[PDB]
RNA sequence: ACAGGUUUGG
């Protein structure tokens, strides 16, 4: 029986590491006017714009690349125990499923 | 009478009366994205014994005893279901509000994802109607409402002596749920499993319910 | 009718010694599955009490000495050029690839750093994978 | 029994600190041209941490060498040296919009 | 039936309004308990101390505690 | 001391 620590070893976001500019691979669930919930995969969606070029092939399920940045926007304020949690992810759209 | 009460006391002398291991494994937890957790800063201070670790600044999730608990929490679902108990899905999150409903719809229990209301389980002679019937359990898929704040149902279900099974992350507070399960409420492959979960745990304690009925009914 | 105490203790501890003295007549049907199947930890009303001074929290970081591999991956190529994929949970990527064959030449009895950190990324290229390092 | 356990190990990729713009440097008080680009053109005003961006050390060394140009008969007072104004602009301030 | 309870305190709160002013109000501390340990306590204020008494009977039942005696 | 009365719109 496989337990959890050695399936945690060998976990991709384990493989990435720090979440500071990692290209990685995104598929769409939710369509807004303008905006795009792409979720990574990793533990939240980051909400990106859609781009002038070939927007209108951004649908729902489609697969996008994306370039990591931060994987939960969480910081801290004055008085505040905890941290002020965004709820998503910060990551900038570069292409569509280039293959 | 003689005779119903043997229906109740038959599912308390086994283990796993409803063989509800193979519903799930430590691997179908850990595809689900159950183990990650909120960052450091955002951690309470009841989740150190139900933390795994920290991966630069992410806290991490004891899949063992996230499975041990979601065991102890399957089989308390099922006993209830099987005892005719009403099961309340109270969760206040506005991403799956429509699949929480969808599952309490197929599961044949009800369902509470809108604005709580103040006097629901206290004043409820008041709220409901002259005489009501509470729910007998309360299931939480997720702990903290739309402030950050802990939900006011499980703080109620312990105020009327109600039993309360709730999936807590990193930031909940489980000092007051009869069953926690340390998971992810966050995700939607998470919160699809623990939906899958508790419809299965709840068709299947019905399905044998009905089937123990049937062989009371030629039992004489 | 029932106790409505929150800080006294549990839902069991707050109904099994009604039921003993007597009020509560009726038993409640979880009473039973409760005694049958008791939670890991009793449910009782604890105030997260905020920690000051020297003291830390007893959560220890996760790390692997793969890791101290895969920062000089980062370091001196950054991320790799195929992205990853999240959702395959068999996925391997470049790093991590690189680490393998790091730690697979470890075994040779090689302990130079920079013997075991120039190999790999010359066998990549049997492989043929593209390694663009950062300047 | 584990082998796959996380180890208590250091943050590999714990990334350097920040160094201000002197960092291992060595200011003087006679280089002028060095202890114009952090005052105002138009006032003499001594720019702030805010706006220069120096750590601990030498934002109080620059300060110090100013003040002893200024008395000691190097770099004047009223205003900036215009001798030194085709200098690359090190501070962080925008005057004309 | 087999509680029986005891009023602990009296007294006659006051309240500065707008309009009336003084504002007297009946404010008691009841206690309830049969004998066998269990037993609690509560608060009732109202207007009329016949309506603060009904009201503070009425929820002393619902706060009980269980008092273990050694022996009884 | 087994204590109670006495300040104040409270
Ligand atoms: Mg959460
Ligand atoms: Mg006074
Ligand atoms: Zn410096």
């Amino acid at each position: 029986v496989e337990s959890f620590a050695s399936m945690l070893r060998h976990s991709p976001l384990t493989q990435m590491g720090p979440a500071k500019n990692k290209l990685v691979i995104g598929q769409i669930f939710h369509i807004v006017e303008d905006d795009l919930y792409i979720d990574f995969g990793g533990k939240f969606h980051c909400v990106c714009k859609r781009p002038e070029v070939d927007g209108e092939k951004y649908q729902k399920g489609t697969r996008v690349r994306l370039r990591l940045l931060d994987l939960e926007l969480t910081s801290r304020f004055l008085g505040a125990t905890t941290d002020t949690t965004i709820l998503e992810a910060d990551a900038v759209l570069l292409g569509l499923q280039e293959s | 009478n003689d005779l119903r009460d043997r229906i109740l006391s038959e599912p308390l002398k086994h283990a796993d009366f409803f063989n509800l291991k193979e519903l799930f494994s430590v691997r179908s937890l850990f595809d689900a994205r159950v183990h990650l957790g909120h960052k450091a800063g955002c951690r309470h201070r009841f989740m150190e014994p139900y933390l795994f670790g920290s991966r630069l600044g992410q806290d991490i999730i004891d899949l063992e005893q996230t499975a041990a608990h979601l065991q102890l929490a399957l089989n308390f679902t099922a006993h209830v279901a099987y005892r005719e108990g009403i099961i309340l899905f109270v969760s206040r999150h506005r991403q799956f509000a429509h699949l929480i409903e969808t599952t309490a719809r197929d599961c044949g229990e009800y369902a509470h994802t809108r604005y709580f209301k103040g006097g629901l389980l206290t004043n409820a002679p008041l709220l409901l109607g002259p005489g009501v019937r509470l729910p007998d359990l309360i299931i939480f898929l997720h702990t903290l409402n739309n402030v950050f704040e802990p939900h006011v149902a499980v703080r109620d279900a312990a105020k009327m002596n109600i039993p309360t099974v709730g999936i807590v992350d990193t930031n909940c507070n489980p000092a007051l749920i009869t069953y926690p399960v340390p998971g992810n409420d966050d995700s939607p492959p998470a919160v699809r499993l623990f939906c899958r979960l508790f419809q299965v745990a709840i068709s299947r304690a019905k399905e044998k319910r009905r089937q123990v009925e049937a062989l009371y009914r030629l039992q004489g | 009718a029932g106790s409505r105490l929150e800080t006294v203790g549990s839902i069991f501890s707050r109904t099994r010694d009604l039921i003993r003295a007597g009020v509560l007549k009726e038993k409640p049907l979880w009473l039973d599955i409760y005694n049958a199947f008791p939670p890991l930890r009793e449910p009782v009303f604890r105030r997260p009490r905020l920690r000051y001074g020297k003291a830390k929290a007893a959560v220890q970081d996760i790390f692997y000495h793969e890791d101290r591999i895969r920062a000089k991956f980062y370091s001196a190529y950054g991320s790799g050029p195929k992205a990853f994929d999240l959702f395959n949970p068999n996925f391997k990527s470049t790093c991590q690839r690189f680490v393998e064959k790091y730690i697979e030449l470890q075994r040779l009895g090689e302990t130079d750093e920079e013997k075991l950190f120039v190999e790999a990324g010359k066998a990549l290229l049997a492989e043929g994978v593209t390694l663009r390092r950062v300047g | 029994s584990n082998e796959d356990l996380p180890v208590p190990m250091e943050n590999p990729y714990k990334e350097p600190l920040k160094k201000c713009i002197l960092c291992e440097k060595h200011v003087d008080y006679k280089n002028v041209q060095l202890l114009s680009q952090f005052i105002s053109p138009f006032t003499g005003c001594i720019y702030g941490r805010h706006i220069t961006g120096l750590c601990g050390k030498k934002q109080k060394e620059i300060t110090k060498a100013i003040k002893r140009a200024q008395i000691l008969g190097f770099m004047p007072v009223t205003y900036k040296d215009p001798a030194y104004l085709k200098d690359p602009k090190v501070c962080n301030i925008k005057y004309r919009e | 039936d087999d509680f029986d309870t005891r009023i602990l305190e009296v007294r006659n709160v006051f309240n500065m309004t707008a309009k009336e002013g003084r504002k007297r109000s009946v404010r008691v501390l009841v206690a309830v308990g049969n004998g066998k340990g269990a037993a609690g306590f509560a608060i009732g204020k109202a207007t009329e101390r016949a309506d603060a008494f009904r009201k503070a009977k009425n929820r002393a039942v619902h706060y009980l505690h269980y008092i273990e005696r050694y022996e009884d």
